[PDB]
RNA sequence: GUCGAGGUCCGGGGCCCCGAAAAUGGACGGGGCUCAAGC
RNA sequence: CCGACACAGGUGCCCCUGGGUGAGAAGCCUAAGGCGUGUCGGGGGAAACCCGGCCGAGGGAACUCGGCAAACUGGCCCCGUAACUUCGGGAGAAGGGGUGCCUGCGGGUGCGUAACCCGCAGGUCGCAGUGACUAGGGGGGCCCGACUGUUUAAUAAAAA
RNA sequence: GCAUGAAUGGCGUAACGAGGUCCCCGCUGUCCCCGGCCGGGGCCCGGCGAAACCUCUGCCUGGCGCGCAUGCCAGGGACC
RNA sequence: AGUCGUCUCGGGCGAGAGCCCAUAUCGACCCCGAGGCUUGCUACCUCGCUGUCGGCUCUUCCCAUCCUGGCCCUGCAGCAGGGGCCAAGGGUGGGGGUGUUCACCCAUUAAAGGGGAACGUGAGCUGGGUUUAGACCGUCGUGAGACAGGUCGGAUGCUAUCUACCGGGGGUGUUGGCCGCCUGAGGGGAAGGUGCCCCUAGUACGAGAGGAACAGGGUGCCGCGGCCUCUGGUCUACCGGUUGUCCUCCCGGGCAUCGCCGGGCAGCUACGCCGCAGCCGAUAAGGCCUGAAAGCAUCUAAGGCCGAAGCGGCCCCCGAAAAUAGGCGGCCGUCGAGGGCUCGGGUAGAAGACCCGGUUGAUAGGGCGGGGAUGUAAGCGGGAAGGGUCAACCGACCCGCUUAGUCCGCCGCCCCUAAUCGCCCGAG
């Protein structure tokens, strides 16, 4: 088996609703330097005529930094969504919801560019990305 | 196969229904319906509603 | 081409007209070796949900998952006819058919209304509500002589197929009195064995437990819910016109080019929506109940009917099937099921799965 | 250098073949036709 | 009455208007007076679709020539208020806090415990107290014309 | 400065504007992606009851043709 | 419309460049062609009117193929590239400035192909540009004024006559009428298409760097057909709170968008949930066997075997008007089966049609019981910040009887009421 422990990606049994289209503003939950980002695209997604790309918990998006340190503003980066306001179903049939739309800035491979994550991290995102789960302090 | 207990009316609801709300500070609440969720978030007092389990505690509180 | 998008709607379900008959027809049958009737009929009861340990292949294997189920009540069918098919120039032709003579009805739920005794129903009295012209002075001797003639033709070898004619029994569940008549094919590779099976079951009652296997896949045939006339936006899912449009928004923009100088049949248009003949494939059979009860662990049995009864439906009283998912049709609709005609290579094991919870809470 | 009957080239004449891709479905007038019902 | 009409226009709204709320001849309710003749009726889950309204989860202009349409704000009291400037203004800039009902006091003019208005303390309910009705969205650059005003009655209101 | 310019005025300008234009906060069904509900039409039934328009007619594919034919040529379909 | 100078595309010779080697790749000079997708030329039809560019909506077609499927040569080690062939079933998206087509740019993507349909589509829409009438600037003109030079503003008419397509009905015919179940000529379909992940595997290959494939598992996205258990929206049924006013006050009500606000079952819905076979047959390019013409050789001349997301079948939908106008069991006729209207209701619905019930009865109503939505009614008793002669009485609000009261377009049991009387086709 390749990359037994160095793998940066995983799989999840739950698929959260894509409640965040292109143009949504996400709060940065880590200390990489950014504070607010805007979605300008969703990777690994094919749309259709006049359809905006949408992402949910555990999805990777391409975003432009709006607020943060001077060396981070106006920069195109990759982020992984860890919390969303739109409730989504889990295996037991129960719906889970969060308080805000929050994401963590990571490299395209999936290695976070920060060292601390604020607030809970969705179990789906933690399973999808091992590094995010490893660095997360609260997972629910 | 566990009956979650609503955080507003203090009653159990069947598996496959309801929802869980996660707060930023890390705590979790369970809501059996949109009615209970909306009342909790608006701030309606559950100790004054006879159909909630908190009313029994309030009755013991007063006497 | 500048911008490209897939066509709106499917042309493979045209014409989108009202179904020919409210009783669904089955055009094709599964090929099987086991000598059994290929399918069954029942009445839609409602929907609920269960929690079970998944067993089919996937990531969620061995884990507790949520699954919706449709409960359909299935009072036993009465096998009352046998039909034989020979080969014609262009296709199968009906060589002959024979039905049993009239017999007393021992499952009619008669109630002793004040005045007059119990009605004392008999067959050919519930059946005349559907056929309306039944044999007169029909006796067992002539019935047996007709059956013998049919067997003699089978021996001669001009009969290529045989089917069983059955009728529903709504009066048992007190849904209605008018029965519904259908014919079902039989599995196996010998017409003589199929005929012997049907002959043994002639005039008797047949239950789901004797034909269908728990945990196997099926195909469900029924007539969908009626929606009446609907516009193109809902019928074909076209795009709404721009909000500044002063000639409406829920209509197609252009219904064709200059040439050809005609409106093509492929342009979305308003018309009948719903009440269509449809077939859904690969619906798993979760469980078969008896007398409105489900046995879970051989120690606790629960009544499938939710508290307050099924909305728009009564109380389940007879055998019922729990199909995994949704089925076409309205409440009380007649729904037919056949063994899967097109199953996947990898399918769930043929057995009832492990059910951990059944929802019997009020659904209204 | 052993077989053992015509070989190896060149310029020409007739028919055919390749070179030969378009948009509503369809044009030898049509069916169709092969020692022709073609030349 | 005029417009071909028992015309949703114009002439004439030319003169006049109880009670409550309220700054108000505003909106809403109501007394007087008037009307059911802004004169074709009946049926219906009886559709599609069109005009006029009410709400819509998550995102918030990604739509479009262009935030077109809709939406936000909205009354009153208190604090607070920028660049610029012709010193007049900008200005209700911007922005922030309060608002219900009930029980008692203090104050102004007043002969008065008549009438109107202004504060204070306490108790209390709701998601919401200008609870309906009434009722501004705001800020920063550039071009043109100083401003109020006038214009193609019937496609141009503008820098003309 | 292809081809600005000082009374057919030059430059600037506070206040003003249903003038033209760019940006930001807030807002929102403009949009992702459309879904429900209400009143009036639409629909059916009983009455009063016109007008615009009208050579006669009125299915198609390839063609000939004043070069883009329901009506012609050869074919294909079509019960009212 | 004609033509193809021009435009797009293709071909012939092979100088020359490629370490040697014209043809892995490029192909000078010159010569022969296709298309009608750019522009031009002609003036053939239309000036008693065929309404412009762009955009939105929607349908369809061509291949000179951008991706997806299958292959050939290579200056093809692998991963990749360059060139060519078969193949049109499927896909070919989202944004910034600009009216823009186009071109440029951004982040994704398997790819983000070019074109025809009166430069498809205004009795479908929008009106940003073009192109009237108003006005400003530059230049030209003595002037009126002009500019394929800029700029602000500037109208989009319709009761469908025929045909066409979408659905819905009444008839005749099918060698007498009726009912019930079937067969399946013929038509339609994309009902499916396509990424990524684990393993094979740090393996084949390679000096290293780097780095595959067959097979086996999982899952996303787009498309299609269904359903309302769950979640969300709505829910002018319904319950509660409250503002102004009126019915004298209490209770209880009218109006003010449903007065406004919160919640809301049934129904309808999506943002929710479920379902969508990879196997046979023949083939295209291409890879081969046998084999002569041409004693050898040769995939082709005769003969044979494999071989594509393409073609046909399995699968789904319509289908006895399928003119060879079908089969079968039953019932009737030579009075009469079988129907229609009328009656009580929706598994249905614009009219028609369709389904269940009709005293062989639980179809609707009524009564009772179950399950629900709101959220504890009126009345009485007590407390209450206080005031009151600190007395009687007034008092927002609170507590108990009280999971109350109200209501139910959901279900079960009970014939208490209405499903009655009656009328008309109907083969011979
Ligand atoms: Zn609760």
């Amino acid at each position: 088996a390749k990359k037994g422990a160095g793998a940066t990606r995983g799989v999840s049994a739950v698929r959260p609703t894509r409640a965040l289209p292109v143009g949504a503003y996400l709060t940065v939950a880590d200390n990489s330097g950014a504070k607010v980002i805007q979605i300008i695209g969703v990777v690994e997604y094919h749309g259709t005529r006049r359809r905006l790309a949408s992402a949910g918990v555990g999805d990777m998006v391409v975003a432009t930094v709006k607020k943060g340190r001077p060396d981070m503003r106006h920069q195109v980066v990759r982020a992984v969504i860890i919390r969303q306001r739109k409730e989504y179903r889990r295996l037991d049939g129960m719906r889970v919801k969060f308080e805000d739309n929050a994401a963590v800035i990571v490299t395209p491979e999936g290695v976070p560019r920060g060292t601390e994550i604020r607030g809970p991290v969705a179990r789906e995102a933690a399973e999808r990305w091992v590094r995010i789960g490893s660095i997360a302090s609260i997972i629910v | 196969a566990r009956w979650n207990v609503c955080s507003y009316c203090g009653k159990p609801f069947e598996p496959g229904t309801g929802k869980m709300y996660v707060r930023n500070d890390g705590r979790v609440l369970f809501f059996c319906s949109r009615k209970c969720e909306r009342y909790y978030f608006m701030g309606r007092n559950p100790r004054k509603l006879k159909w909630t389990k908190a009313y029994q505690e309030a009755r013991l509180q007063r006497g | 081409g500048k911008v490209h998008r897939p066509r709106r709607g499917s042309l493979g379900f045209s014409p989108r007209k009202r179904a020919k008959s409210i009783v669904p027809r089955i055009r094709s049958w599964p090929k099987e070796t086991e000598v059994r009737m290929l399918g069954f009929a029942g009445y839609k009861a409602g929907m609920t949900h269960i929690l079970m340990i998944d067993d089919e292949p996937g990531l969620t294997n061995g884990k507790e998952i949520f699954m919706p189920v449709t409960i359909i009540e299935t009072p036993p069918l009465r096998v009352f006819g046998i039909r034989a098919y020979r080969m014609g120039y262009l296709g199968l032709e009906t060589a002959t058919e024979v039905i049993v003579p009239d017999f007393p009805l021992d499952n009619y739920p008669a109630k002793e209304r004040k005045g007059k005794p119990k009605p004392k129903m008999t067959f050919y009295k519930l059946l005349e509500r559907r056929i309306a012209t039944l044999p007169k002075n029909y006796t067992q001797e002539m019935f047996e002589q007709k059956l013998g003639q049919l067997e003699d033709m089978i021996k001669e070898g001009e009969i290529v197929d045989v089917r069983a004619i059955v009728a529903t029994q709504p009066w048992v569940i007190k849904l209605k009195k008018k029965p519904e008549v259908m014919e079902y094919a039989i599995g196996g590779t010998s017409v003589e064995e199929k005929f012997n099976y049907i002959k043994e079951k002639l005039g008797k009652e047949l239950r789901v437990g004797e034909v269908l296997k728990e945990g196997e896949l099926l195909d469900v045939i029924a007539v969908t819910k009626g929606k009446g006339t609907q516009g193109p936006v809902k019928r074909w899912g076209i795009k709404l016109r721009a909000h500044k449009d002063s000639k409406g928004r829920r209509k197609v923009g252009s219904i064709g080019p200059w040439h050809p100088a005609r409106v093509m049949w492929t342009v979305p248009m308003a018309g009948q929506m719903g009440f269509h003949h449809r077939t859904e494939l690969n619906k798993r059979l979760i469980a078969i109940g008896e007398n409105g009860k489900l046995k879970l662990d051989e120690n606790t049995e629960i009544e499938i009917t939710p508290k307050g009864g099924f909305p728009h439906y009564g109380i389940v009283r007879s055998d019922f099937m729990m199909i995994a998912g949704s089925v076409p049709g309205a409440i009380k609709r007649i729904i037919r099921v056949r063994p899967a005609i097109r199953p996947p290579k990898k399918k769930p094991p043929v057995q009832r799965p492990q059910i951990t919870y059944v929802s019997v809470e009020s659904k209204q």
